[PDB]
């Protein structure tokens, strides 16, 4: 009735996915094998797990998500891991020789190799599904298939269904921290082929995960376990409406042309809170106002792009748990109140409340403390264009020096893809350039 | 499966790989006999991509023996783990190259290549999705290079998709173990700049310096040295051999290491390196090993990062840590000595981690960065070649092989061209 | 509704703070962890702890005060001490390398280092608070941040809110006893930057604490434990009105332009009593008149500046316990009666009664004996200018010799700050000089 | 964390720090092996600001060894607690300075500074918020000063924010352990007046006087003496190491001690000092130890407060007492002998207390006051320098190092300038 499905790519990406399905399975508490601890009573009023966990004729409830990546080592760990009763073989599609972070390889070269298997799996699930709203696709501009092969993936999947929503979680090159140097190539080559195949998607950067887990989670020494846990929470709440009763169970498609008013600049930030320790869970109270005012801390901004340097457009503060329409509401007045913040005035307010009544659940072994209320500030501003500009300037020079270009030209891409894709970020620079212009008079 | 093979010639290199497979055996804990005696399937999980099970569980290498005289074949044939081998691969010579490289390249070069490339090819059919293969010789003579030149040409043509990561011994500037070195070397390097996919420099004097100063050892041999290098060359495939929260293969490496294909001569750093007392001076941190990583004294090659500039730099980490540290030291260092970091390569440092370090240690570090400091290396060797080629000193041993001198000019203005090429890339912004 | 919050700085200063919150927590008897021994009944009519102890959703009631100082050793003792359940991590902000008693360092040099963290904490509390009247700020002209960094602190905090009251507790260089010799520099450099950023504040000197605890508490060998205990009592009573029923629950803001009639000379003395022993608690009766007449003993004057050499201006004898308006009242006639005392006649009487009905509570392990009635003589006279004059003459010569000046000039202050600040005490010397002049005819 | 390091050269000083770290180990009760065997975390709380944990809990010093001949390196290397060290720091020489300071400063000075400043720098990265470091040598020769001069210059430039608290041995007026002392000394002191941040005087004859009269000891050696001084130099960081109701660091100290940067030569007093029977004569009070504090016989330097005037005076108290006493004795004393208190420095005495005394005693006292009585010290040594520099006696050993004499004039009218400088400050009101 209300389905979504997750797709996983790139090393960090399927790392995220593993964390996620660990999470949801924890949260509905269905045991890793595929059974719930106990029988399910027959009831109505709304869906349940049925969105994602797959009903069998018995205690076998597998996700509705798919793995695809050409670097097949790690995924085997899932193939080995505790959830080897959880998942399902045909759920698993991997490539042996990954891209080597040639975008053009797993996009072009090995792009040709596994696509059809992917699409068949997709047809099996969507055919298995009925009211699948949209598509959860995860990848990374690092684990190279996460850029290339995913690029073809949406490039064709969109042309397959279209009417489904594109739920885009991919990681963005951290501003000064990194993984490689061809990242310019991965990213921008992705981007010009990303945009028109993307509906909307958010940009998760890691350095924020570090700084904030270390200060706010009080973390001393983190890694992808903590990161994947954190994105696990954020996606855990970004879709609760289709999973749990909330006052305004807003929906993705609902989000689509309302958060991203124009068609073009359709990405965003997301600073979840309240992430604190057990020793800050106590020694604190964690007000709605604390999560709320705290929600707009630029230093809390969960992607390393200063909001205060940008002007907000929309903010879908979907809330978990014991939320009051009034209290949050006045907090939103407080958000109108913030002098430092500046909004795409031709969209004076574009707010859209989310009050889901389940407060958050915590993953044992985790660092986040337990609370009563969650916020997701999926918000869109002018600010985020800048780091892009760093990307196209860095890539600008490096590409000017023809660095690495032999690698890509060797695999079947043309140079005008490069300069033209730079025209692509040129245009989007005109977009964040223009939409931020205040309409005259 | 991204499995790979090994091929070794070389007056030393034939010993080197002996130590190498020896080390890998330790990291797979399989008996010398060829059956596993370890404690995790993880050693067996990815075992194949170097090894090969046999009927009955004889576990075997994907190695290829090069030699022009069986002594080494007997030597390693006399080797512990020698029962872990396949008698098939003991492909050697009846003459020896005498290290006139033309001898080992035309004379005996053309003489015994065929049986090698055949059986090797049988190994090629034995490989499901061959990531590559590892060649080993030295870049100053012919005991390895004599034929290994022909190998790189032949297999390179025969497998234009496979990776050719080439380690061969570089003559140190000071000690000339032979005087025909500039000529063998230059003639080879002409080839290797064209045909080899990866190369990392193999000095002896660095290895001495490591053993004597930083190892604090007085008694140098080869075997320890090959321990020190097969440590690294053994580390390189770790992620490729074992899981890693941040993995990168040789394709991701080289493609993430080289701007232009002429730059696959790389320098190497591995650590930690202590004598026994040192641990009771110091302990292990990622920042610590980092503080060794950019050490010229671990810079195991004739090139100086202190004199040249890091065109590229990378870290190979095996262990269990927090990458939140790792990156942090990374960027920290990429600032701290920014000047030796080439400019327009943003984030010219790049990362990795293997969930397991090598055996015995808890954390692993490896550095195969690429400055351009090697220019003094080629400049030197080319210089000596220049002098005696003014003299034609020992041309008669040479032209007796029936080469031309114009080839010497070819590798000559060739190799100079490569040097100046590195000059402009170093001298640019 | 009626909030205040405490700020703590300088070695002696946060010593004071520790004593204080030990005290109040004792006095409402909420156990050190953060719970009361028993449940709290729902009632109305006035506030309670809620002023300072912070309500949780459970037995967690943390102060509303903040630690800031660049000498972070000792504060850790709080970080370790018994109240490590009491306080809260984000309540704690310290500097590692303190000022070295460079005013200009933690004011200028390290002044730049922790300010923003401080202000954020302040916003968290005041945002947490509603009817916060004013600001309790504690520091010291010795523990050098107590001068410098506090100087910036009010310098900006005032410009933040303004409308809050400035409750100033800092220590003043004892007249002949001391801690260092740059104290002139600390003090006066503070003072010219103190005044216009200060609302009103009192000057606690130690030597009185010694002499009086040793005679009146019968103390043989005291230290900051006794001192911090004593100031603990005085602040314990200076704010009871907002904590406890009294007949005339006067308020700080009420005190402000009434005690300090003019804007300028807005400091004062404070001789609390009745401080006696258990063997003088018995062998005595401790009349209202005894506390009252005793309240004006110049030898009881709790800051080493002779009242009899000055002329009083105001006296807010707020009283704890079983007080009678009449009895005290006639005692105030007795105070008009005192020939030796002389008042700013253009302010003939400026008195302002305080009769809070709770008599004092005692801290176990303390030296003060238990009584029924407390006095706080927050009074302002002409006398206190003199010791200032000692400060500017001492500092006058030492500065004339350029002593130590290299230390400060090394850290980013200019010489005209010195001579001009001496003009500052010049002006204030004109102020105590002039306001003490009797208006003609 | 305001942690600090130690660097010692010096014919004695190399021994001195040996005793020093020895003492600190006692106050941290950690085994010689390098693990803690004590009874309070308080020893571990601030342990790092001198020590360094190691992997496995090897607890180590932040010390730096200076020497021009390994004998001392073997000596302390033969030292109890020697297993508490890091072998890394054993940086010595192959020659010895011969105490011609130019030898240890140019000749061997320039010879071995590099390896030191490198590894030291590695310690600099090992320090999070380095309050400073402790240097030690003697001011009459080159065994310490030879290079330590170069240290102060190099690190002083390299770390213009760090504290340089310098203790080096002063030649007593009577006994000339060498006659080249005026020259090494003067040449050094020129440097030290410019570059060193703190200095305290190190006579031997005072230490003899202490051991023989007030210690009532007949058998003087170094080691006891370094016990007597590392007692104080160990006390200095106590508050910095441990809580104190009245704390003050070296920055608070020096900034609260020096009017003008040329005055960081300070004299020292530590106590109590008894022989065994004395306790059965007397007991301990703050007023008592005070009554030692202003004792010329504890005035462990060649300068006499009885002849000079206290420009400054301070007290370092470790124990548990009532400051109500402490101050009271303070001011009392600042009156009692007001005349030797310089005038326009009001409250020229200043205070401190550490919640814990040193081990074994209940209360601690330390006095590092600064009169100007040292003028006779510099006047003497400059005088002898003057005489033989009239003669040029042993200039030939000297100019054989290839210095100029004009440098000798530089430190000469230099040092005289500093003396007269102290004259005017002493002669003023
Ligand atoms: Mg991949
Ligand atoms: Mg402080």
């Amino acid at each position: 009735m209300r389905e979504v499905i997750s797709i996983h790519v790139g090393q960090g990406g399927i790392q995220v996915g593993n964390a996620c399905w660990e999470l949801f399975c924890l949260e509905h508490g269905i045991q890793p094998d595929g059974q719930m601890p106990s029988d399910k009573t027959i009831g109505g009023g709304d869906d349940a797990f049925n969105t994602f966990f797959s009903e069998t004729g018995a205690g076998k409830h597998v996700p509705r998500a798919v793995f695809l990546d050409l670097e097949p080592t790690v995924i085997d760990e899932v193939r080995t891991g505790t959830y080897r009763q959880l998942f399902h073989p045909e759920q698993l599609i991997s490539g042996k020789e990954d891209a080597a972070n040639n975008f053009a390889r797993g996009h072009y070269t090995i792009g040709k190799e596994i696509v059809d298997l992917c699409l068949d799996r997709i047809r099996k699930l969507a055919d298995n599904c009925t009211g699948l709203q949209g598509f959860l696709v995860f990848n990374s501009v690092g684990g190279g298939t996460g850029s290339g092969l995913g690029s073809l993936l949406l490039e064709r999947l969109s042309v397959d269904y279209g009417k489904k929503s594109k739920l885009g979680f991919t990681i963005y090159p951290s501003p000064q921290v990194s993984t490689a140097v061809v990242e310019p190539y991965n990213s921008i080559l992705s981007t010009h082929s990303l945009l028109e195949h993307t509906d909307v998607a958010v940009m998760l950067d890691n350095e924020a995960i570090y700084d904030i887990c270390r200060r706010n989670l009080d973390i001393e020494r983190p890694t992808y376990t903590n990161l994947n846990r954190l994105i696990a929470q954020v996606i855990s709440s970004l879709t609760a409406s289709l999973r749990f009763d909330g006052a305004l169970n807003v929906d993705i498609t609902e989000f689509q042309t309302n958060l991203v008013p124009y068609p073009r600049i359709h990405f965003m930030l997301s600073s979840y809170a309240p992430i604190i320790s057990a020793e800050k869970a106590y020694h604190e109270q964690l007000s709605v106002a604390e999560i709320t005012n705290s929600a707009f801390e630029p230093a809390n901004m969960m992607a390393k792009c200063d909001p205060r340097h940008g002007k907000y457009m929309a903010c879908s503060m979907m809330y978990r748990g014991d939320v009051v329409p009034k209290d949050v509401n006045a907090s939103i007045a407080t958000i109108k109140t913030k002098r430092t913040i500046q909004f795409v005035d031709w969209c004076p307010t574009g707010f859209k409340v989310g009050i889901n009544y389940q407060p958050p659940t915590v993953v044992p072994g985790g660092d986040l403390a337990k609370v009563m209320r969650a916020v997701c500030m999926i918000s869109n501003s002018t600010a985020i264009a800048e780091v892009f500009s760093r990307l196209d300037h860095k890539f600008d020079l490096m590409y000017a020096k023809r660095a690495f270009v032999h690698w890509y030209v060797g695999e079947g891409m043309e140079e005008g893809e490069f300069s033209e894709a730079r025209e692509d970020l040129a245009a989007l620079e005109k977009d964040y350039e223009e939409v931020g212009i205040e309409t005259a008079e | 499966m991204r499995e790979i093979v090994h091929i070794q010639g070389g007056q030393c290199g034939n010993q080197i790989g002996a130590k190498f497979w020896e080390v890998i055996s330790d990291e797979h804990g399989i008996d010398p006999t060829g059956t596993y005696h370890g404690d995790s399937d993880l050693q067996l999980e990815r075992i194949n991509v170097y090894y090969n099970e046999a009927t009955g569980g004889r576990y075997v290498p994907r190695a290829i023996l090069m030699d022009l005289e069986p002594g080494t074949m007997d030597s390693v044939r006399a080797g512990p783990f020698g029962q872990l081998f396949r008698p098939d691969n003991f492909v050697f010579g009846q003459t020896g190259a005498g290290n006139n490289w033309a001898k080992g390249h035309y004379t005996e070069g053309a003489e015994l290549i065929d049986s090698v490339l055949d059986v090797v090819r049988k190994e090629a059919e034995g490989c499901d999705c061959l990531q590559g293969f590892q060649i080993t010789h030295s870049l100053g003579g012919g005991t390895g290079s004599g034929m290994g030149t022909l190998l790189i040409s032949k297999v390179r043509e025969e497998y234009p998709d496979r990776i050719m990561e080439t380690f061969s011994v570089v003559p140190s500037p000071k000690v000339s173990d032979t005087v025909v070195e500039p000529y063998n070397a230059t003639l080879s390097v002409h080839q290797l700049v064209e045909n080899a996919d990866e190369c990392m420099v193999i000095d002896n004097e660095a290895l001495y310096d490591i053993c004597f100063r930083t190892l604090k050892l007085t008694t140098p041999t080869y075997g320890d040295l090959n321990h020190l290098v097969s440590a690294a060359m053994s580390g390189v495939t770790c992620c490729l051999r074992f899981p890693g929260q941040l993995n990168s293969d040789l394709r991701k490496l080289a493609v993430n290491l080289i701007p232009f294909p002429r730059l696959h001569f790389f320098m190497i750093g591995f650590a930690p390196l202590t004598s026994r007392g040192s641990q009771q001076y110091r302990a292990l941190t990622v920042p610590e090993l980092t503080q060794q990583m950019f050490d010229a004294k671990n810079m195991m090659c004739a090139a100086d990062p202190r004199h040249g500039r890091y065109l590229t730099a990378s870290a190979l980490f095996r262990g269990r840590m927090s990458t939140k540290e790792v990156d942090e030291q990374m960027l920290n260092v990429q600032n701290k000595n920014s000047s030796y970091f080439v400019e327009w390569i943003p984030n010219n440092i790049k990362s990795s981690i293997c969930d397991i370090p090598p055996k015995g240690l808890k954390m692993a570090v490896t550095f195969v960065g690429n400055s351009t400091a090697i220019q003094e290396m080629f400049k030197r060797v080319a210089e000596q070649f220049t002098a005696m080629f003014r003299r034609k000193a020992f041309l008669h041993w040479y032209t007796g092989e029936g080469m031309d001198e114009m080839e010497f000019t070819e590798a000559e203005s060739n190799m100079n061209d490569l040097v100046s090429e590195y000059q402009q890339y170093q001298d640019a912004t």
